[PDB]
């Protein structure tokens, strides 16, 4: 699937942070963009052998060194950290059957994102409303991913509960209504 | 038995050469060591525009008239001028000797630059300027040259900058004039049918009054990118030895193996301790990247594969070559004066024969290890150059991983 995601992209090229057309400045890519990945190749391996030889289990659980006990059950049940944002969202959603959809749109809302571009402008370099907007999602899925780890009682629900209403309103809401009235600052619309 | 180039000296320092022959007609010439080097670019076209001025009159011969003289003997009357060199040269009888050397001795002193002429050769300058980025390998060749010696008196154009055309005064040019046309930088060439004698009287005749008195390289690249001219020219070229170092012979060996685009010509460009050695291709934009593949692994089969038949076929091809120019009267005056001008005497063709049977493969992959091998080079490309690949992937085809 990795090698179908490369091909659809070669036939478009990558994109540029100013979000315009680059065909006027387009580099090779052997000794540009090769050099600049192996020192970014270098860089993460520099993190992940500190996160291997020095703290070994900052990001996993301790009670996954116990052998699986069916008679015992744990008294805080987490997935792993990453899995936390929809964690979340489950829990918010009062109804089992919404949290898993809500849950599964979490994900999903992303591929609905295509369709939700009402802006002439492709990114968000020369857009300042849909930046706070962006920051502010980055921000609630931060919040998010604390929430699930917080065990359930006030009020880490209720921030969970609206955290997860804010994350639904800024990517299905906020950001196309925002990029209308960017659209209108700069006498497009 | 090629007959020796004999030289003389007046006091003034101007060696008056001459190589006498029996055709009857004779290529005359003055060669000045003044060019665009040595132009401090505020006056970066004056060279240029006393050579257009140097044929509307003198003093002693006040307009037209001059020209209805070399008219009136049926010669012909030529002027060339290079970054380091300017050369005032007739074609003409042998009988016709003594005028045309007195003619020529109007042009290099007594000349006479009239402000009206002034004006009118400065629409012509500019015009032909205004067109002269036509010509695309002269665009090239003179962006190779602006990017390979950013910085120096070499960079800028012989022609000089429309601004300075433009503002140009007669006594800017009189400066020049009388700055670059001293007696010791001037050389009287004479080849064909003329005796030295009578050569050397005439010019302690006349011309006996000339008064007497860092290059570097930059590995680089210039792009102008237009996509609307039909074909591209691109010239890839490393720095050159100079003059006066005798392995350009073997340089020229190399050029003469090398001889996919539609046109590819190599030079070997030579200034005072320094040059351009090179290529210049013209090519059509889906082609360039391969070209320049194609040029570069011949530069480092050069540098590591270089076999006895090919350096033999090299050195027959430079052979024929100098020996067959060298064969009319002007192109002979003309290495007469460039000989006078840059080795400081007449290379004869016994040792240039000489200098090309010494060379053998071994020392041609070594010389040219020296000057292409991990090489940075000066890029000019004109045209759709878009495909045409950037520095890196030049400088790495400057040299092989297998060596
Ligand atoms: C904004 C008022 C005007 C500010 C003017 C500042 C001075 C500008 C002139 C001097 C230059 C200063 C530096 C300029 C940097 C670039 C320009 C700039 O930063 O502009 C101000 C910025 C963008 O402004 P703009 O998009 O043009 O319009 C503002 C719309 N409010 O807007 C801002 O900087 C303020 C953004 C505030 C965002 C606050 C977000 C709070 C909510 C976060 C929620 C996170 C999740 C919480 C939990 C959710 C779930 C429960
Ligand atoms: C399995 C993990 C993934 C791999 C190995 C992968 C691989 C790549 C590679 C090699 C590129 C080109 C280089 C670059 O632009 O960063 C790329 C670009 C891209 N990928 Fe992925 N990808 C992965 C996951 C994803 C996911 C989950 C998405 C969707 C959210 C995605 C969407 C994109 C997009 C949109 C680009 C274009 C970048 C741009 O032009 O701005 N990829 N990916």
């Amino acid at each position: 699937l990795a090698i179908v995601h490369l091909l659809f992209l070669h036939e478009t090229g990558s994109n540029n942070p100013t979000g315009l057309n680059s065909d006027a400045d387009k580099i090779p890519f052997h000794p540009y963009y090769t050099i600049k990945d192996i020192l970014g190749i270098l860089i993460m391996f520099l993190i992940l052998m500190t996160l291997v030889l020095f703290f070994p289990d900052m990001l996993g659980d301790p009670d996954n060194y116990m052998p699986a006990n069916p008679l015992n059950t744990p008294p805080h049940i987490k997935p792993e950290w990453y899995f936390l944002f929809a964690y979340a969202i489950l829990r918010s959603i009062p109804n089992k059957l919404g949290g898993v959809l809500a849950l599964i749109l979490s994900i999903l809302i992303l591929a609905l994102m295509p369709f939700l571009h009402t802006s002439k402008q492709r990114s968000l370099m020369f857009r300042p409303i849909t930046q706070i907007l962006y920051w502010i999602l980055v921000a609630n899925l931060l919040i998010l991913t604390w929430i699930g780890g917080q065990p359930v009682e006030h009020p880490f629900i209720i921030i969970g509960q609206l955290a997860s209403i804010s994350y639904f309103s800024i990517i299905l809401i906020l950001m196309p209504i925002s990029g209308i009235i960017e659209d209108k600052m700069l006498k497009l619309y | 038995s090629v007959p020796e180039t004999q030289v003389s000296i007046l006091d003034n320092g101007l060696r008056v050469a001459s190589e006498q022959s029996s055709h009857a007609t004779c290529t005359v010439g003055v060669w000045i060591d003044a060019g665009s080097r040595y132009e401090t670019e505020k006056n970066n076209g004056a060279g240029y525009f006393l050579e257009h001025l140097a044929f509307k009159g003198t003093k002693n011969r006040p307009g037209n008239a001059l020209e209805k003289e070399v008219e009136s003997i049926g010669a012909h009357l030529n002027a060339y001028s290079t970054r380091e060199h300017t050369a005032y040269l007739i074609k003409a009888l042998s009988k016709d000797l003594p005028k045309v050397v007195e003619l020529l001795a109007d042009i290099v002193q007594n000349s006479s630059l009239e402000d009206s002429q002034i004006e009118k050769e400065r629409d012509v300058i500019l015009r032909e300027m205004q067109e002269n980025d036509a010509s695309m390998q002269n665009v090239v060749f003179d962006y190779l040259h602006a990017t390979a010696f950013q910085g120096t008196p070499l960079a800028q154009a012989v022609e000089g900058p429309s601004e300075n055309v433009r503002r140009l005064s007669r006594t800017d040019l009189t400066d020049y004039l009388n700055r670059h046309y001293k007696a010791p930088r001037m050389v009287l060439a004479a080849a064909g049918g003329v005796e030295h004698q009578q050569l050397l009287d005439l010019a302690q005749k006349h011309l006996s009054s000339v008064s007497r008195v860092p290059c570097r390289f930059t590995g680089s690249e210039i792009r102008h990118r237009d996509d609307a001219l039909p074909l591209a020219h691109v010239a890839i070229a490393v720095e050159g030895p100079g003059w006066a170092n005798p392995d350009n012979v073997t340089l020229q060996v190399a050029n003469a193996i090398i001889g996919l685009c539609q046109s590819f010509q190599t030079f070997n460009i030579s200034y005072s301790d320094t040059g351009l050695l090179g290529a210049h291709f013209v090519c059509d934009a889906m082609s360039i990247d391969d070209m320049v593949f194609f040029l570069q692994g011949q530069w480092m089969r050069l540098c590591t594969s270089a076999t006895e038949s090919e350096v033999t076929r090299g050195k027959n091809i430079l052979r024929n070559a100098l020996v067959s120019h060298l064969d009319g009267t002007t192109p002979v005056c003309e290495d007469i004066g460039r000989s006078l001008l840059t080795y400081g005497r007449r290379i004869p063709l016994a040792e240039w024969e000489s200098r090309i049977q010494e060379v053998d493969a071994q020392m041609l992959r070594d010389i040219c290890s020296k000057y292409f091998y991990d090489q940075c080079p000066a890029v000019a490309g004109y045209g759709p150059i878009e495909q045409l690949p950037d520095y890196n992937r030049i400088r790495s085809g400057m040299f092989w991983l297998r060596f």
